[PDB]
C-alpha cells in the first residue's frame, strides 16, 4: 500500500534529500510541491557536494529529468 | 501497441546486453510494451549469479541474445 | 499462331512494380505467399485475380476497352480458348505478383484461380495442395451452400490457412435492393456459418479474416483497409484499434462519441452499417442518381476523391466502377488480409507432413518440390511445381517421382532410377510464362523438362548424398476430392 | 507468462530480499526491499542499502527513488 | 408533364435534339449523352418495345452459340430453328437407356453428349439471377423472399440524410436494364440499324400462339442464326 | 507511419547490417521489425567496436540503441516510394 | 557549394547531403526517405568518420539512419 | 503557454546557436518546427578555441539545440501575446 | 486544447510550478545550473510546461579548463532560448 | 394477409417489418420461430389455399 506518490504527497513541506546522474550532487531542503512529472522545489537547499554541503541554495526549483533518488 | 513478439523467445535463456558492457544470462519469464525483460535470474558477467528472479527496465537494454536455439 | 491462347512474345504487358524486385524477394521464404484461391462456381474468383492483376501491371494488350470501362469483366485468369466460350475457369492459371499489403511490405504472391465448378474440384484439389493460404470466396447471394462448406472442410482437413472473401455485394445493395440493416443481418448469417463449418479458427471482419468485395464493381476490402483510409483523418493514432474492433460485431454509436454495447435510443443502426455500409450504400445510390456535380463535390470533401472529367462522362455502371476503384485505392486490404491471416508459417510443417510424411533432416539443402499438375500454360507441355527446400536453376538435372511410385517408394527405403532436365523455368501470370533462372524454395513455378517423367502430381529432389537420400521423403498422391464415375 | 508489473505485484506483497542496479551507473547498487508501485516504474523501497560494486555496507534508509532510472530488480 | 416531365417536350422531333448541345454531339448528330431522368423516361415510355428480361440465364439452350450447335447436330431446339443437316459399338445390346437422352442435351454439353460432333461451338453456361425488381410506390424491401434467422466525429457521408434520391428507385432499374437502356450515352445508330423486333423474337415465344405464329418465329430464329453465322 | 520504419520492415529477409550506440556492427539476414526499430536477426556475424568479431546464430535489439542500418540496394527499386 | 534558398527538409530531398551523427560520423548521400522522427534513408550513404588526424572513409549505399542519432543535416550537392 | 508559438513567431532573424556538446551557429530563422528543429539559411559555424566552418544551409535537429542567442532588435512582450 | 491549458496554469499556481513563474512576475535575476556546467544569472521572461525559459538580461558563468589554467570566463547576451533538458536547477536569488 | 395487402397495405407492410424485427432480432421460442418461418413462406406465395 505504502506507493510512492502518495508518500511522495505525504513528503510535501518536509525535509528532503536528492541526489542526481552526471555533474551530480546530493541536497538537504524542506520539499514545496511536486507534480506527475516529479518536478522538485525545496527551501533551505544545502547543496551537500558528496555529502558535503558546499553552499546554502535556500529557494530552489529542480528539474525531473536529471533526478536520480529522493531521501530522508 | 505494437507488441515486440518474444512468444518465440519465451521460456528460453538469453544473453541480454544492457547498460556498461554488462550481460545477463537467464531463461524468459515474460515481458511488457516497453521491452521490459521479465526473467529468471542467472550469472552475471569471472562469472556470478545476482537474485533468483529478476525484472531488466527496457531503456537500459542494449540488445538480447539467442542463447538456446 | 494459336486458338487457344497466352501470350507467346517479349513484351510482355509491363508491371506497375518490376520484375527483377519481385523477383528478387522471392529469394527467401516467409515472403513468398501461394494462395490458390477457392470457392463455388461462379464466385467471382476469376475475376478478383483479373482485378488484382490489372492493379498490378500497367497496360496489358488484352484488356480491351469495354473491359477497362468495366462492363465486361476482365476474365485475365481464363486462357484457355474453352474456358473463355465456356464461361468457366477450368485450369489453374494464377499469377506472380509482388503485391503491396496495407501497411508498408512487398509481398509476391503466387495465385491460383482455380475451377469453381463442382466437376473440375479435382483441379481445385491442387490448389488446395498447392497453396498454404487459401482466399475461399462466397458468393452473398448463394451464401454458403453445400459447396464453400466442404471446400472449408477439405481445407481444414488438407491443413491450409483461410482467408474469406464475402463477394458480390454489388447483387445485395442492387439485386436485391436489401436494406442496410437486411445487408448487415444477411452478412452476420453468413459468418455466422462460416464459424459454424469451421470448429477451430473463428473469422470475421476484425483480426482482417473476411473480405468485402464486388469484383464486377471491381472492389475489396478489409474493414481494417477501409477504417486506415477513412477513419485515419478523424480518429486519433492509437484509439484506431478499438473502433476497428467495434465497428463489426453489434455495437451501435448511439448518436454520441463512445458507444454503447446494447440498444440505442435515438439511431437504430450497427456501428458496421452506419460507419461502411451505409457508406457503400450512399456512394451507390448517388453514383447512380446524385447529380454528378454533387457527387464530385462529396468526392471531393469526405474521400478527398478526385473525379476525371472523362469520369463525370461515363455510362452509370462504368462511372459507379471508377468512382470505387478512386475510393478503395487498391486490392491492398485484400492483400493485408491474407498476409496477417498467415501469419503462421509454423503450419508449414504441418502441410509438409500431411502432403507426404511426419519428418526431419529436411533443410539439410537437398532441393526437392512436389511437382503439383501438369499444364499446358503457354500452349506447351509445362509442368506447375511448387519447391519447398534448396532451389532449382535451369538447365539442372533432377530425380523425379510420379506418386504412384510415392507409397512403395516409401516402403522400399525402410538407386535414384528415374532422371530428367529441367529445359526452362518460367512464372505463370495469368496469360504470359515470364522466364526466370532462378527457381527459390517456397514458392510455384512452371518447368519443361519434368512433364514426361511422370503421369500426375509427381516429387522430385536432387540429392548431394546417400545418407542425404536414406533422409528424405516423397509426396503422396493428391487425393482430388472428387472420385470420378462418370463413365465414358 | 508474467508481465513486469504482475511480477512487481509479487514483490509488492512479498516484500522480500531486492537487490536494485541503477541506470547510467555501475559504481553502486542497493539493496532492500520493494514497497511501492506506480503506474510509471517508480517504485518507494524500505529498508534500501547503498552496497558499492564488487569490483561493505554503507548507510541508507528508506528512498522514493525515481524508477526511470532504474536497471534490476530482484525479490 | 408530370411522370414524362422531360422528354415531352423533344421526343416528337425530326432529329430528338438539333441542338440541346449538352446532351447531343451537335448537329451532325454522332454521338449523345443523356442525363439519368431523361433516360428513365425514355426507358418507361419503351416498355411495349423494351427488351424486357434482366435474368441473362434466361436464353439457355437459345443462344446463338445453342441454334449453331442444333444446326451443326440436327438437333433442332423446337422453339427455335431447324435448318438443313451439316452433312450426309453402340448397340443396343451394350447400352443402358435409363436417361432417354434429348436433343436438349446434345446441344448443352456437345462434345459429350452427342458423339461425332463436326464444326461445333461451346455454349456459355451461368449463375443463378435473382434481380428482384420493384413494382411501384416504395423502395429497398424484401418481399418476394424470407428473412435470417438471427473523439466527436461521424461517419463517411455525413449530411446526406436521404439514402435513397428520387431518382434512384428508377436508376437501379435502369442498371438492370440490358444494352439499349443499360447506358447513358451512346453513338446514334441507323433508324434501320436498329432493332426493334429482333428482341422479341430472338427471347423466347410467349404464350400458346397459333402454329403459323410459332413457324414464323422459328423461320426468323432461322434467318438470325444464318447471318450471325456467315460473318460478312 | 514511418518511411524508412516502412523500408526496414520490407527489408526484413536480406543480409542487413547493423551498428548501434556502442559501435558494434552486425550482418545478417533480418526477421522481425515494428514501429520502435524492435530488429531481429539470423545468421549475424557480431563484430564489437575494437573489431572483435563473434558469430552467432540470432540476435533481438532495441530500437533506442540502433544507429544505421545498410539494406541492400534491391530496395532502391520497388515498391515503396512510387 | 550551391543550394535553394528553401523552406523546409522536404522540398530538397533526393539531394546530396551532408548529415552529421552524435558518435562523430558523418553520413553523406542522396536522401530517399524523411520522417517524423527525423529517421532517414540516403540513396548513396558513404560513412565518413573522424578519426583520433585524417578523415575515415568508407561506402555504404542505401542505408536507414536512425533519427535519434543525428547532429544535424547539411546540402553537400544537386541532384543526379 | 507554448513557447513553441513564440519559436515560430521568431522568422527571418540572424542568431547564434549552441549545442548539446557546444558548437556556435550563425544563421538567419528560415523556419522552427514544432520540436524545436532549427531550420537555417546562409548558416556558419564554429566549434568549442577552433576555426570557422561557414556553411551554405542546415536544418539542424532541435534536441540537438541547446541554447539559441536571439538578436538585438527583439520585443518579446510583443510576440508572447496573441 | 483549451481544458489542458486551463488545468495547466492551475498546476503551476499551486505545484512547484509556481516558483519560477513567480520569480518571472516579479521579475529577478536567478541563477540556474546546467547539463554542461554554466551558471546562468539572468531575467526570465518566457515559462511553458517543459521549462524551455528565454532568458533577458544575459549572463552565463562557467569555467573552460584545459592547460592546468583555470580561466574562470564568462559572458553577456542579450536574449537567449533556453532548452529544458540543460537545466538542472533553477533558482530565484534573495 | 393477402387481404392486409389488399386494402390495409401501411399496416401490413409494419407487420411485416415488426414479425421481421421481432425474428431475428429476439431469443424468441423455437416453434415460435418455426411458425415465423413458415408465415414467411406462405408470403413467398400469399396464401394460394
Ligand atoms: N452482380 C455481380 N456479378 C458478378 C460480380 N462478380 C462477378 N460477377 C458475375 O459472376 C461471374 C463470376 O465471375 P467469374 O470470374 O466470371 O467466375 P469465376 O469466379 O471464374 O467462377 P469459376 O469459373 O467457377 O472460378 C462473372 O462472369 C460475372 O458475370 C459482382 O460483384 N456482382
Amino acid at each position: 500500500p505504502v506507493n510512492p506518490k502518495p508518500f511522495l504527497k505525504g513528503l510535501v513541506n518536509h525535509r528532503v534529500g536528492v541526489k542526481l546522474k552526471f555533474n551530480s550532487t546530493e541536497y538537504r531542503g524542506t520539499l514545496v510541491s511536486t507534480d506527475n512529472y516529479f518536478n522538485l522545489q525545496l527551501n533551505e537547499a544545502e547543496e551537500f557536494v558528496a555529502g558535503v554541503s558546499h553552499g546554502t541554495l535556500g529557494e530552489i526549483f529542480i528539474r525531473c529529468n536529471n533526478v536520480l533518488y529522493i531521501r530522508e | 501497441v505494437s507488441t515486440p513478439e518474444l512468444k518465440k523467445y519465451m521460456d528460453k535463456k538469453i544473453l541480454l546486453n544492457i547498460n556498461g558492457s554488462r550481460k545477463v544470462a537467464g531463461i524468459l519469464r515474460g515481458y511488457d510494451i516497453f521491452l521490459n525483460v521479465v526473467l529468471d535470474d542467472a550469472m552475471e558477467i569471472n562469472n556470478h549469479q545476482l537474485g533468483l528472479q529478476t525484472v531488466i527496465r527496457g531503456n537500459s537494454i542494449i540488445s538480447l541474445e539467442a542463447l538456446d536455439a | 499462331e494459336h486458338t487457344i491462347f497466352t501470350q507467346l512474345k517479349k513484351n510482355i504487358p509491363k508491371t506497375r512494380y518490376n520484375r527483377d524486385y519481385m523477383l528478387s524477394m522471392a529469394n527467401i521464404p516467409e515472403r513468398i505467399i501461394n494462395v490458390g484461391v477457392i470457392g463455388p462456381l461462379h464466385s467471382g474468383k476469376t475475376s478478383l485475380m483479373d482485378l488484382l492483376v490489372i492493379d498490378s501491371h500497367k497496360r496489358i494488350p488484352d484488356m480491351s476497352k469495354n473491359v477497362e470501362l468495366g462492363w465486361k469483366p476482365l476474365r485475365y485468369l481464363d486462357n484457355l480458348k474453352q474456358e473463355i466460350d465456356r464461361g468457366l475457369s477450368i485450369k489453374l492459371n494464377g499469377s506472380t505478383l509482388l503485391c503491396t499489403d496495407l501497411e508498408s511490405k512487398s509481398r509476391m504472391i503466387n495465385f491460383l484461380d482455380a475451377p469453381g465448378h463442382v466437376n473440375f474440384m479435382d483441379e481445385t484439389a491442387v490448389a488446395l495442395a498447392a497453396s498454404d493460404l487459401v482466399l475461399i470466396v462466397i458468393d452473398v447471394v448463394e451464401g454458403v451452400t453445400f459447396v464453400v462448406e466442404q471446400l472449408i472442410k477439405q481445407s481444414i482437413k488438407n491443413n491450409v490457412a483461410m482467408c474469406f472473401v464475402i463477394n458480390k455485394l454489388d447483387r445485395l445493395i442492387l439485386d436485391l435492393k436489401l436494406p442496410p440493416m437486411d445487408a448487415y443481418l444477411k452478412l452476420n448469417h453468413i459468418i455466422a456459418n462460416i464459424n459454424s463449418f469451421t470448429k477451430g479458427n473463428v473469422f470475421s471482419p476484425i483480426d482482417n479474416n473476411i473480405i468485402f468485395a464486388s469484383t464486377k464493381l471491381g472492389f475489396t476490402f478489409t474493414i481494417k483497409e477501409f477504417v486506415s483510409y477513412y477513419y485515419a483523418h478523424s480518429i486519433p493514432s492509437s484509439k484506431i484499434d478499438d473502433f476497428t474492433t467495434r465497428l463489426w460485431g453489434s455495437v451501435y454509436y448511439h448518436k454520441g462519441n463512445f458507444r454503447t454495447k446494447p440498444f440505442e435510443n435515438v439511431e437504430k443502426y450497427p456501428t458496421f452499417v452506419e460507419f461502411i455500409l451505409i457508406p457503400l450504400y450512399k456512394i451507390f445510390s448517388y453514383a447512380l442518381s446524385m447529380e454528378k456535380d454533387k457527387l464530385k463535390n462529396l468526392l471531393r470533401s469526405n474521400f478527398r476523391v478526385n473525379l476525371s472529367q472523362e469520369a463525370l462522362q461515363y455510362d452509370p455502371q462504368p462511372f459507379l466502377k471508377h468512382v470505387l476503384q478512386l475510393i478503395f485505392r487498391q486490392q491492398t486490404g485484400l492483400v493485408d488480409a491474407i498476409t496477417r491471416c498467415y501469419q503462421p508459417f509454423e503450419l508449414f510443417d504441418n502441410k509438409t507432413a500431411h502432403l507426404s510424411i511426419p519428418g526431419k533432416s529436411t533443410p539439410e539443402g537437398t532441393l526437392w518440390a512436389h511437382v503439383l499438375k501438369t499444364v499446358d500454360y503457354g500452349g506447351a507441355e509445362w509442368s506447375l511445381v511448387r519447391i519447398y527446400s534448396g532451389l532449382l536453376k535451369r538447365g539442372d538435372t533432377v530425380r523425379i517421382l510420379d506418386t504412384s511410385q510415392s507409397e512403395s517408394r516409401q516402403k522400399r527405403q525402410l538407386d535414384e532410377t528415374p532422371s530428367c532436365e529441367v529445359e526452362e523455368i518460367g512464372l505463370l501470370g495469368g496469360r504470359y510464362v515470364y522466364p526466370v533462372h532462378e527457381a527459390h524454395k517456397g514458392q510455384i513455378v512452371l518447368i519443361k523438362g519434368i512433364s514426361s517423367a511422370y503421369i500426375k502430381s509427381a516429387t522430385l529432389y536432387s540429392v548431394k548424398s546417400k545418407e542425404d537420400m536414406k533422409q528424405l521423403k516423397f509426396f503422396k498422391p493428391l487425393d482430388y476430392i472428387t472420385e470420378a464415375v462418370f463413365k465414358i | 507468462m508474467v508481465p513486469p508489473i504482475n511480477c512487481i505485484f509479487n514483490f509488492l506483497q512479498q516484500q522480500t530480499p531486492v537487490t536494485i542496479w541503477l541506470f547510467e551507473q555501475i559504481g553502486i547498487r542497493i539493496k532492500g526491499k520493494i514497497v511501492g508501485f506506480d503506474e510509471f516504474m517508480n517504485v518507494v523501497i524500505d529498508e534500501a542499502v547503498e552496497i558499492p560494486v564488487n569490483s561493505k555496507g554503507t548507510p541508507l534508509g528508506k528512498i522514493l527513488l525515481k524508477g526511470d532510472n532504474i536497471t534490476l530488480i530482484t525479490s | 408533364s408530370q411522370d414524362d416531365e422531360y422528354v415531352k417536350d423533344w421526343l416528337y422531333d425530326s432529329r430528338p435534339l438539333e441542338e440541346d448541345s449538352k446532351k447531343v454531339n451537335g448537329t451532325s448528330y454522332k454521338k449523345w449523352s443523356f442525363d439519368l431522368p431523361e433516360m428513365s423516361n425514355l426507358y418507361r415510355l419503351s416498355t411495349p418495345l423494351r427488351d424486357e428480361v434482366t435474368d441473362k440465364n434466361y436464353y439457355y439452350l437459345f443462344d446463338k452459340k445453342s441454334f449453331f450447335n442444333g444446326k451443326a447436330l440436327n438437333n433442332a431446339i423446337p422453339g427455335g430453328p431447324k435448318f438443313e443437316p451439316l452433312y450426309p459399338f453402340n448397340s443396343i445390346d451394350r447400352v443402358i437407356f435409363r436417361v432417354p437422352i434429348r436433343s436438349e442435351y446434345k446441344v448443352a454439353f456437345p462434345h459429350l453428349y452427342n458423339s461425332r460432333p463436326r464444326s461445333v461451338r461451346i455454349p456459355w453456361y451461368n449463375n443463378p439471377v435473382s434481380c428482384i425488381i420493384q413494382n411501384d410506390e416504395e423502395y429497398d424491401t424484401p418481399a418476394l423472399f424470407f428473412d435470417p434467422s438471427l473523439e466527436d466525429f461521424a461517419p463517411l457521408l455525413a449530411e446526406e440524410e436521404e439514402l435513397i434520391l428520387p431518382n434512384t428507385k428508377d436508376a437501379m432499374s435502369l442498371y438492370h436494364s440490358p444494352f439499349p437502356f443499360n447506358r447513358t450515352k451512346g453513338k446514334m445508330v441507323r433508324a434501320q440499324d436498329v432493332a426493334l423486333a429482333k428482341k422479341w423474337f430472338l427471347q423466347h415465344p410467349d404464350e400458346e400462339y397459333p402454329v403459323k405464329v410459332k413457324v414464323s418465329y422459328q423461320k426468323l430464329l432461322k434467318n438470325y442464326v444464318l447471318n450471325e453465322l456467315h460473318p460478312t | 507511419n514511418g518511411i524508412p520504419v516502412k523500408l526496414l520492415n520490407e527489408a526484413q529477409g536480406h543480409i542487413v547490417s547493423l551498428e548501434l550506440t556502442t559501435g558494434a556492427t552486425y550482418r545478417g539476414k533480418l526477421v522481425e521489425s515494428e514501429d520502435s526499430m524492435n530488429v531481429q536477426l539470423r545468421d549475424v556475424i557480431a563484430t564489437e567496436p575494437q573489431g572483435a568479431v563473434t558469430h552467432m546464430d540470432q540476435i533481438f535489439v532495441r530500437g533506442s540503441q540502433i544507429k544505421f542500418i545498410v539494406v541492400p540496394d534491391l530496395l532502391k527499386n520497388a515498391p515503396l516510394f512510387k | 557549394i550551391q543550394v535553394a534558398h528553401s523552406s523546409r527538409l522536404a522540398n530538397l530531398i533526393d539531394y546530396k547531403l551532408r548529415v552529421l551523427t552524435q558518435d562523430g560520423r558523418v553520413y553523406i548521400g542522396q536522401l530517399m526517405a524523411f520522417d517524423k522522427h527525423m529517421n532517414l534513408v540516403l540513396n548513396e550513404c558513404i560513412e565518413e568518420r573522424v578519426p583520433k588526424i585524417k578523415v575515415e572513409k568508407r561506402v555504404l549505399g542505401l542505408t536507414i539512419l536512425r533519427g535519434e542519432q543525428i547532429l544535424s543535416t547539411v546540402v553537400e550537392d544537386k541532384p543526379l | 503557454m507554448k513557447l513553441v508559438n513564440f519559436l515560430k513567431k521568431l522568422r527571418n532573424e540572424q542568431v547564434t546557436i549552441e549545442l548539446k556538446n557546444g558548437t556556435t551557429v550563425w544563421g538567419t530563422l528560415q523556419s522552427v518546427s514544432p520540436q524545436m528543429n532549427a531550420i537555417l539559411t546562409d548558416v556558419k559555424l564554429t566549434l568549442p578555441s577552433d576555426n570557422i566552418a561557414s556553411l551554405q544551409y542546415i536544418n539542424i535537429r532541435g534536441n540537438t539545440i541547446r541554447q539559441i542567442i536571439l538578436p538585438d532588435s527583439l520585443n518579446l512582450d510583443s510576440l508572447l501575446v496573441d | 486544447r483549451a481544458e489542458l491549458e486551463e488545468l495547466e496554469e492551475f498546476e503551476f499556481k499551486h505545484g512547484p510550478m509556481s516558483l519560477i513563474n513567480d520569480a518571472m512576475v516579479t521579475r529577478t535575476p536567478v541563477i540556474i545550473s546546467l547539463r554542461n556546467n554554466h551558471k546562468i544569472i539572468a531575467r526570465v521572461k518566457a515559462f511553458d510546461r517543459h521549462c524551455n525559459m528565454v532568458l533577458e538580461n544575459v549572463k552565463e558563468l562557467w569555467t573552460e579548463k584545459k592547460g592546468k589554467n583555470v580561466i574562470n570566463r564568462e559572458r553577456f547576451i542579450s536574449k537567449l532560448f533556453l532548452r529544458g533538458d540543460s537545466v538542472i536547477v533553477v533558482l530565484k536569488t534573495p | 394477409g393477402w387481404k392486409l395487402a389488399l386494402v390495409s397495405k401501411k399496416t401490413h407492410d409494419m407487420i411485416w417489418e415488426k414479425l421481421r424485427y421481432i425474428l431475428q432480432t429476439q431469443e424468441l421460442s423455437s416453434t415460435l420461430r418455426e411458425s415465423l418461418e413458415t408465415l414467411f413462406e406462405i408470403r413467398q406465395k400469399d396464401y394460394k389455399s
